[PDB]
């Protein structure tokens, strides 16, 4: 049995592994937050395909990083919330997610200094304030 | 069998195209106080070594090949490894990719000895002064952040400074026009992956790999002034796998350029 | 009881059966709270030993209890035990609410008194403090936020940040000037944190931060300290990011603190959010950088405590799984160390237990099952697994992993650089790490060499240790002219680079080889540019070893002088003693390493005044637990090891050793066995511990050096917790031992003067050849270019030139005694020892070398030397000798011609003297008036062992006592022959072993030394042992560690080349001392005489053919010499003719012609061709071969006997047998047939009925196997193919002759006691029944390389040792008594009668050894191989005789393939089918 090699296939996976009742609670920014990382995931996921290019070595990026990262979302934005219905894309700890994934989760295996760089990269361009907007790019020019 | 013969062809192709012998280098005192001697003299020390073991592997498995003498347990293991075609262990002393085979392995070695060759030669020649000149190629030397590191240590006893306190800059240009600066060295066979550098500046692009006709290395004393944003950070690696990290290259982008565009596309700099 | 107060856990079953024994006694669980605790050494009582009142460290710092606990009222261990713990939690939350009260009163200041301050610092321990300086610091910097809530406010965290500034400015002032270590370790952890302190504070300013829950601030580790709560194990909270932790509040003592790399707090938030995350982490990464002690930051900062199970062969299971359920209760941490190294079954095991306790851990987000065991999982757990590049599977899952691939080493060097008062130190920093990165390159590499971080640790506090030194030097200077002074004004001119120049020279110049020195310049230079440094001499010593020097006869120099680079050593040596208390004087065997200490020693008692004491002991010639004492079973009663003994003894002060400087020397090798219980020694603490209890600390003048030749064996740690000096081979330079022997010389006379003036001229006459560029060191270093059999150590071979000089001596000295009316003049003295030089000069350069190697050395001698040489066109000058006139004369003068009796030829201890054994002769009666031992060297059977016995039964005064150095031989056998024929007697200098009569020097005679095993760390427990008697004429006495030197003894040994197999090359130090010299096979001019006395002295027997002895023999060299050419060893490994099988030969010919009276030429050359064949021919493998034997043999009886007719000399069926006549008469192939048929009819009426066919094959061996059991100790090996009738022809012969056939039963279950148990068997079976037996047993009878040791001991001596101990041999000793009561023989003791056992067992058991150098010319070889085409071509016919298979329609076919070549012309029916 292989996973299917696509992004759209990891995407799939992960927002049917991760419960609906999970994704779906007080802070209706929770559910981009989710989105927004299960796409890096998904792109680091399918990089590591490309081990000379993506990465330096095939790290070990399995599915309990991704558990741990939405343990992560979850438990931060719960601190940030104290129970409101909405919060503010400025109030979202940017920061604390961005160094988080940076060096405990999705960093803890990156034993090279420059695939940590290239993880900094990747997040500091995903996660941040700018995503909430409508013009928001996951991409430049694809094609 | 058959296997014992063309066994037998393979070992008598391969002590063919490998070269005879390795010239050693000769000690004097003030040859000794250059740190560039000093690498480049145990380079020779451990290639040397290393061709005579293999030459006389080959001598043997040849004799065996026709059956003056009989197969040892070290020579089971090398026989029955290279009819396998995986890389023996007493070969291969230096870092190699996993992958590489026999038959390719041996073909850089002869590479290897050739550049090894030229530069014993060129120091018989002369000396450290003419062996400061020398065009050397990072993938081709066994330890070349063996050679990075003398170069520092070259320049800074040449010119009376802390090794702390000197940086490296990169001169990308072509062997022909290029300039043997005092703190110039010349280094050969640098590839870049997914981007093309023009007069030191560096773009995008969907070629798979780009050569570089003669990288230039300079020591130059620390600035202490913070690097603009348009100079990026390039890791250099000495084979394809990546797996093992010589040093870093700091390079200027050229303009629209997004370094992080540049992180992304895994932009390196690969010796071989 | 395990249940209550788990903390016991830890210890051992034992140990807590040790602990309820020990219930009573409040002293003897002392080791149990160092085990137990995190730096608690004790708990301090009082005098009633009834309460508690404190608890102290390893250091010596101790925790005053708030509210003492009482014994009395608690009578119950547990009970008291965790009453003991929870006050000590109490108190130390109490007093850090004291500290931090104070903390908080002396910050937010603008100044600081320092008196106030440090006597704060006095007041709280080193971890109160450092906690307290956090949890102020972090009060202040979160205030100072709470301030910036309003935005942009105008920052206060300038004025925390200035507090900080003069605090450490403060810290920088006060660490400089002279304190008390604790009160230094205590600055140095809060410089530390402090520094770290500010450089967060400076990233707080740089970023601008605002708000408190900012998460740049969050991400720092933040104290919290609320004094309002109750209870006060939860009043200190730490949190950093999201996790937030309570403290352990466990008393740490003093622990080395870390330095807060980026890297390191990057796993510190990794760590905390892991177990916020209820999971562990595994912080792999290459070993070195700080990951396990990354892990143990971590749990001091929480005030946790961390377990360091080392993954080592020294991992085990129960005793792990115990103390990790222990864990389990308690609650404290655990870090395994390097986890790649368990074996897989280990790991696997390993790996369910700590998945187990990680899913209840996560449960607990609660009881598991350890060892059949529920127990509550304490939610402060955590467990750490690093690595060293992976996880296993079912781990993946539940750890996390980080990358340690690099420590900023800069920042640690800037962090503890400052911590030392260093000014500037990021540029020092900056410079040094870079350094130690180019150290770790471009020296060459060693074994010894360690350049990891903790050296770089290491270096700068020596460099700390070397700036308060000269600080101190320049207080005292100041103090002597003027009064000014000032520490910021001395520190300020003060330079610091000069400093850790100093301190790197001193460090890590030691260790280097000579050739690395300029390499450790030429960096120093390139980082260090413009700075230098050079060593204060120190001209008190240099003129005290000088003096002691001159006195000691030694050699002394001056830097570029002769010995120079040894005076240095001797210098770095006594420097590297004032700053470690722990030494390893590396190098090479006989470099500088025992004469250097003991000069150091000398010279310092002379200079210092206080006299030196050392206890020289080597480790590995005592067992480990002899070595440290041993454990009663019973009484747990403490006999002292050795080392533990003399430390005891310094320390209970009895005639004021403390006031003496005591070295003990570990001279020998080193292995992580027993250093492993001295660890606890080279490192801070200084103690020793004792199995038993009792502990020991070492005082200040205990000095521990290892006198240690390589350490490929020697643990990294156990390198890095000493010290080190190399002496490199070239530190003791050749001319330099020429002036240490030439003075010697000068000084000493021998006997113990007129011969020291004969040795004072002999010195003079020999003078010019020791000096520089000589004749003896040309001619060393050509015997270094040429090879030798045993590995050339130039110690040895100079010894063996001094040791024959000074026989020269004694010599000239015998022979003006034998002349006193005309003592020899200078010209003849002069000659002589010129001649008698050149002859100890090839004689120890060349003697362990072949012939012709012998011979080179000669020619390039004569070459290059001027002495007049023997003018013998050929004959080397080695064959020469000099006589007591001094002239050359040839050897062969010497040789006399003996004549054998003629009951006495070829008997095992008739020496018939030839050039090569009078040649030995003098070397053996040279070597041992100088009582220097010495070894034979020589393929086996050359002759060495009874052309020793020959020189030492005609040694007047010395009895010889052989002994069979076995695999197993240990220094044990050596004691009991040393009891056994000496005896301990007290002199005024000390215990003295001596032999028991009087007046006669033992020699120990060891047939093989180098047959004992060379241990995994590659040492030879005996023969140190003989090293250790022979260095130290002396050995220390196990059973009351005394030592006791040896007089009137000497060893001698024997050993075949190395090469062969089962032969250790001994270690070189074992060498150096005994000399070697090379006994080959004898040439063929000396085979000629020598077996020409043997064969004269046995035609004697009959007149008539007595003119025939000389051609025999030379015809029996020729054949002999052929098949040595021929036969190489390297067609086969059996393949070996030496001149015991010219023994053997003359030997079986003496058997032959002894009960017969007349026979002509022609019988005689039958019986020689008979033995020829079953001695040269009989083990060949090829049938090529043997017909080329065959024709060899017969051409030799034609050229060297031509009148003689050929075809009844050697016709073709040569067989010997007695069974038909009465006599051993040669018999008919046809009659002999008949006859062994017959017996055949009776062997299957009464044995086994299989038909046997009787092809000429089956005749020879059958033939031959009888003529090995009829002679005593017949054992034979029959190599041959399966089922070709190895076993059923060796039943035959055993039946036949009336043996008993014994074959052991095998299979899978057979293990080596069901085989001992057999051997004893038979042992008793033919030794005491006087019952014959033939042993037959098989390659599948041998399971077990062992069987085939046992096997090779028994025939090689005739009895193994090993097999009757105990009741059975008191029930050997009881059938022995019997048996020889029923023979005739009263013996009472045991060793006569064991002695009458082995030969009974020599004289009737007959083993035969069948298969498909040592049992090779020792037993018999035969090869049966296949049955050849007659053989086959019989049985068939034989068996295919009862069906019709003729033919008469049968027609012949033109043409047959005859494959049998004896086929009948006409083939028959049957014939061809046959065929
Ligand atoms: N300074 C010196 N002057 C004269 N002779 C010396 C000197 N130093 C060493 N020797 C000689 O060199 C030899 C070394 O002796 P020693 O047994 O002390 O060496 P070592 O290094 O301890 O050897 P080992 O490892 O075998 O114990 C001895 O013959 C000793 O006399
Ligand atoms: N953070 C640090 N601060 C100061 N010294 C360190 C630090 N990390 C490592 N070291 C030094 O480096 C050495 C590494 O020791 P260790 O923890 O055994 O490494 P590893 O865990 O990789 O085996 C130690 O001797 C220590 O002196
Ligand atoms: N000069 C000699 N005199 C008598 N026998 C000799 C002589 N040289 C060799 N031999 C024979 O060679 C053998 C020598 O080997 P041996 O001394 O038994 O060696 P090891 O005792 O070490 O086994 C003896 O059996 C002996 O018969
Ligand atoms: N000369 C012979 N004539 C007849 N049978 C023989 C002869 N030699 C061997 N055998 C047969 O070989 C069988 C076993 O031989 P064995 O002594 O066990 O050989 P090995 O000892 O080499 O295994 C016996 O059953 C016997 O019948």
């Amino acid at each position: 049995f292989e996973p299917p090699p696509g992004v759209k296939a990891n995407m799939l996976r992960t927002f049917s592994s991760i419960p609906v009742s999970r994704i779906c609670k007080s802070p209706n920014e929770r559910a981009r937050l989710y989105f927004l990382l299960a796409w890096f995931h998904a792109i680091i996921q399918e990089r590591l395909r490309y081990a000379p290019l993506g990465w330096s070595k095939k790290y070990e990026f399995g599915e309990s990083d991704l558990r741990s990262a939405c343990d992560t979302v979850d438990t931060w934005l719960d601190d940030t919330a104290k129970g409101r219905q909405n919060i503010s894309p400025d109030k979202i700890p940017w920061s604390a997610l961005k160094t988080l994934m940076a060096q405990s989760i999705y960093g803890g295996r990156v034993d090279n200094e420059f695939d940590q760089r290239l993880l900094n990269t990747f997040l500091e361009r995903l996660f941040t304030t700018r995503s909430f907007d409508s013009e928001f790019k996951l991409a430049c020019k694809v094609d | 069998p058959a296997w014992m013969r063309t066994l037998h062809t393979t070992a008598s192709n391969w002590l063919h195209l490998i070269p005879q012998t390795l010239s050693h280098l000769k000690r004097t005192v003030e040859n000794i106080k250059d740190p560039l001697f000093r690498f480049f003299e145990r380079e020779v020390k451990m290639g040397a070594k290393l061709l005579q073991d293999v030459r006389q592997d080959l001598a043997d498995v040849v004799q065996v090949c026709e059956g003056k003498k009989k197969q040892t347990n070290y020579l089971r293991t090398l026989i029955n490894e290279l009819v396998k075609g995986i890389l023996p262990r007493s070969w291969s002393h230096y870092t190699v990719p996993a992958g590489m085979t026999v038959i390719q392995w041996v073909s850089d070695f002869s590479e290897r000895i050739k550049q090894l060759q030229n530069i014993s030669l060129a120091a018989a020649s002369g000396g450290a002064k003419e062996l400061k000149n020398i065009h050397v190629c990072l993938g081709g030397l066994f330890v070349p952040e063996a050679y990075i590191t003398a170069t520092r240590q070259y320049v800074a006893q040449a010119n009376s400074w802390s090794l702390e306190e000197l940086c490296l800059e990169v001169n990308v240009t072509t062997s022909q026009g290029a300039t043997l600066d005092a703190c110039s060295f010349g280094v050969t066979g640098l590839k870049l992956q997914g981007a093309t550098c023009n007069n030191n500046k560096l773009s995008l692009s969907n070629a798979i790999s780009t050569a570089l006709p003669l990288t230039q290395l300079r020591w130059v004393k620390q600035t202490n002034t913070e690097k603009k944003a348009s100079v990026v950070t390039l890791p250099v690696y000495l084979n394809f796998t990546r797996a093992d990290l010589i040093f870093t290259v700091d390079f200027e982008i050229a303009t629209k350029e997004d370094p992080r565009s540049f992180y992304e596309r895994g932009v390196a700099v690969l010796c071989t | 009881e395990r249940s209550s107060f788990p903390r016991f856990y830890f210890v051992g079953d034992e140990d807590l059966l040790e602990i309820i024994g020990n219930s009573k006694n409040v002293a003897k669980l002392q080791k149990h709270f160092k085990k137990m605790f995190a730096g608690v050494s004790s708990i301090i009582l009082n005098e009633d030993n009834s309460v508690v009142l404190g608890i102290s460290s390893r250091e010596g710092e101790e925790v005053m209890f708030k509210t003492p606990v009482s014994i009395t009222e608690h009578p119950k261990i547990n009970e008291w035990l965790t009453l003991v713990e929870k006050e000590m939690r109490v108190t130390l939350a109490k007093l850090l609410a004291e500290s931090v009260t104070e903390v908080e009163i002396f910050g937010k200041a603008t100044s600081i008194d320092p008196n106030t301050y440090i006597t704060w610092i006095d007041k709280y321990q080193a971890q109160l403090v450092v906690l307290s300086a956090q949890i102020a610091w972090s009060e202040n910097v979160e205030t100072a936020l709470s301030s910036m809530g309003g935005g942009g406010d105008a920052a206060p965290l300038h004025s925390v940040l200035s507090n900080v500034e003069v605090t450490l400015n403060v810290l920088a002032d006060s660490v400089l000037m002279e304190q008390p270590p604790l009160r230094r370790r205590k600055l140095e952890h809060l410089i530390t944190e402090l520094v770290h302190q500010r450089d967060v504070t400076r990233s707080l300013i740089k970023s601008k931060i605002d708000n408190a829950k900012s998460f740049e601030w969050l991400s720092q580790m933040r104290f919290y300290f609320d004094p309002k709560q109750t209870d006060v194990l939860q009043q200190l909270s730490i949190q950093m990011a999201n996790a937030k932790f309570n403290y352990g509040f466990e008393y740490l003592g003093v622990q080395d603190k870390l330095v807060q790399t980026p890297l390191t707090d990057r796993c510190y938030l990794t760590m905390t959010q892991a177990l916020e995350a209820r999971l562990g982490g595994s912080p792999f990464g290459p070993a070195g950088t700080g990951k396990t002690e990354s892990v143990k930051a971590l749990g001091h900062q929480l005030g946790r405590f961390v377990l360091v199970f080392n993954c080592d062969e020294t991992f085990d299971f129960q005793a792990m799984g115990r103390i990790f359920v222990g864990l389990c209760q308690v609650g404290a941490w655990g870090c395994f160390d390097e986890f790649n190294r368990l074996e897989e079954r280990m790991l696997s095991a390993v790996s369910q237990q700590v998945q187990c306790i990680q899913e209840a851990l996560r449960e607990h987000s609660i009881t598991c099952e350890l060892l059949n065991k529920q127990v509550k999982v304490s939610p402060d757990m955590a467990i750490f697994i690093t690595m060293n590049p992976n996880l296993p599977d079912n781990l993946k899952k539940l750890f996390r992993s980080l990358a340690m691939t690099k420590p900023d080493r800069q920042l640690i060097a800037q962090v503890m650089l400052y911590s030392q008062g260093f000014r500037t130190a990021e540029v020092l920093a900056n410079k040094i790490v870079p350094f130690f990165k180019l150290c770790d390159e471009q020296l060459s590499s060693q074994s010894h060499y360690d350049f990891g971080l903790r050296a770089l640790k290491s270096v700068l506090v020596s460099a700390g240790n070397v700036k308060r030194e000269r600080i101190q030097k320049i207080k005292r200077e100041k103090e002597e002219r003027g009064e000014a002074v000032d520490e910021g004004e001395i520190a300020e001119n003060l330079p610091e680079q000069e400093i850790l120049i100093q301190s790197v020279c001193e460090t890590m110049v030691p260790k280097l080889v000579a050739e690395d020195i300029p390499l450790l310049f030429s960096l120093l230079s390139d980082v260090f540019p413009g700075v230098q440094y050079h060593r204060g001499e120190m001209t008190a010593l240099r003129e005290e070893l000088k003096k002691v020097c001159q006195e000691m006869y030694l050699t002394y120099g001056d830097g570029e002088e002769v010995g120079g680079m040894w005076v240095e050593k001797v210098l770095q040596l006594y420097q590297i003693t004032q700053i470690n208390h722990g030494l390893m004087m590396v190098g090479p065997s006989g470099s500088g390493k025992s004469m250097a200490w003991r000069v150091l020693l000398k010279a310092l008692e002379r200079l210092e005044g206080v006299e030196g004491v050392a206890h020289i002991i080597d480790p590995k010639a005592i067992s480990k637990d002899h070595l440290y004492g041993t454990l009663d079973p019973n009484t747990r009663e403490w006999t002292d090891g050795l080392f533990t003994h003399v430390l005891r003894k310094i320390i209970d002060s009895v005639r004021g050793e403390l006031q003496k400087r005591q070295w003990i020397v570990f001279d020998g090798d080193v292995d992580p066995e027993w250093v492993e219980n001295l660890n606890s020694v080279l490192d801070d603490n200084k103690l020793l511990t004792l199995p038993n209890g009792e502990r020991l600390s070492l005082p200040p003048n205990v000095r521990i050096m290892f006198e240690v030749q390589d350490l490929k064996y020697a643990t990294l740690a156990t390198v890095s917790r000493c010290g080190m000096v190399w002496f490199s081979e070239d530190v003791l330079s050749t001319d330099m031992i020429f002036n240490n022997f030439l003075a010697r010389l000068r000084s000493i006379p021998l006997d113990e003067s007129p011969m020291l003036q004969i040795q004072r001229d002999a010195a003079t006459i020999m003078q010019p050849y020791f000096t520089s560029n000589g004749l003896v060191t040309k001619a060393l270093e050509h015997a270094f270019q040429l090879e030798h059999i045993m590995d050339l150590t130039r110690l040895r071979c100079l010894g063996s030139l001094f040791s024959m000089l000074h026989q020269a001596c004694r010599n000239v000295a015998q022979y003006n005694a034998n002349h006193p009316d005309f003592p020899m003049q200078i010209e003849q003295l002069e000659r002589y020892i010129q001649r008698y030089l050149v002859y100890a000069i090839l004689w120890s350069l060349s003697g362990d070398s072949r012939l012709k190697m012998r011979a080179e050395l000669g020619e390039y001698i004569r070459r290059i030397t001027t002495v007049p040489l023997p003018t013998a066109p050929n004959i080397p000058i080695i064959d020469y000798e000099v006589s007591i006139s001094g002239e050359w004369s040839p050897w062969q003068a010497k040789v006399p011609q003996i004549e054998v009796e003629t009951h006495k030829v070829a008997a095992p201890d008739v020496v018939v003297p030839t050039l090569d054994t009078v040649r030995h002769e003098a070397l053996l009666y040279t070597w041992l008036a100088e009582h220097k031992p010495l070894v034979l060297c020589g393929p086996p059977g050359s002759g060495k062992t009874m052309t020793l016995f020959s020189a030492l039964r005609a040694l007047p005064d010395m009895e010889v006592v052989g002994l069979n150095f076995s695999s197993a031989t240990t220094p044990e056998l050596l004691l009991k022959t040393f009891d056994h024929y000496c005896e301990y007697r007290r002199t005024p200098n000390g215990v003295v072993l001596a032999p028991v009569q009087l007046g006669k020097w033992l020699v120990l005679f060891c047939d093989e030394i180098n047959l004992p095993d060379m241990d995994k760390y590659g040492t030879q427990r005996v023969i140190s042992f003989i090293r250790q008697m022979v260095e130290h004429g002396g050995f220390y006495r196990t059973s009351d560690q005394t030592w006791v030197k040896l007089e009137r003894i000497q060893f001698v040994g024997a050993c075949n080349p190395p090469t062969d197999p089962g032969r250790k090359p001994l270690s070189h130090r074992f060498l150096r001392h005994v000399p070697v010299v090379y006994v080959d096979y004898p040439g063929p001019a000396s085979l000629t005489q020598i077996y020409g006395t043997f064969n004269r002295a046995m035609l004697r027997l009959i007149p008539s053919l007595r003119t025939y002895a000389e051609p025999l023999t030379a015809a029996m060299v020729e054949f002999y010499t052929m098949s040595q050419e021929r036969f190489t060893q390297d067609t086969q490994p059996h393949y070996i003719y030496s001149p015991r099988e010219m023994t053997r030969w003359v030997r079986g010919i003496f058997e032959a012609l002894r009960p017969l009276e007349t026979l002509p030429v022609e019988g005689l050359i039958r019986i020689w061709a008979h033995e020829a064949l079953r001695l040269f021919q009989d083990r060949l493998v090829e049938d090529e071969e043997r017909r080329w034997t065959d024709e060899n043999i017969d051409t030799v009886a034609l050229k060297h006997f031509p009148n003689i007719d050929r075809e009844k000399a050697m016709s073709r069926p040569i067989l010997y047998s007695n069974w038909l006549s009465k006599d051993y008469i040669p018999v008919d192939q046809e009659e002999l047939r008949d006859y062994v048929k017959a017996r055949l009819k009776v062997f299957y009426e009464e044995e086994l009925d299989v038909p046997l066919v009787l092809f000429n094959e089956v005749l020879d061996h059958v033939l031959r196997i009888d003529r090995i059991f009829r002679q005593p100790q017949g054992h034979l090996l029959l190599i041959g193919v399966s089922g070709a009738g190895k076993t059923t022809l060796s039943r035959f012969v055993a039946w036949m002759n009336g043996l008993s056939v014994y074959q052991i039963k095998v299979h899978r279950k057979y293990t080596g006691e069901d085989f001992d148990e057999d051997l004893r068997t038979v042992l008793r079976r033919s030794g005491c029944k006087n019952e014959k037996i033939a042993f037959i047993m098989d390659e599948s009878n041998v399971l077990d390389s062992g069987f085939l040791e046992r096997m090779n001991t028994l025939l090689a001596n005739g009895e193994v040792p090993g097999l009757f101990e105990g009741d059975e041999y008191a029930t050997l000793m009881t059938q022995c008594k019997e048996g020889a009561q029923k023979e005739g023989l009263m013996l009472d003791s045991h060793e006569e009668l064991y002695k009458w056992f082995t030969s009974q067992v020599i004289r009737n058991l007959h083993v035969v050894f069948t298969m498909n150098p040592a049992l090779f010319n020792r037993c018999v070889l035969n090869w049966f191989g296949d049955w050849s085409t007659e053989a086959l071509y019989q049985v068939g016919k034989e068996f295919t005789s009862k069906m019709d298979l003729e033919k008469p329609n049968y027609i012949v076919p033109d043409y047959m393939p005859v494959v049998y070549d004896k086929l009948p012309q006409p083939p028959s029916h049957r014939e061809a089918i046959v065929n």
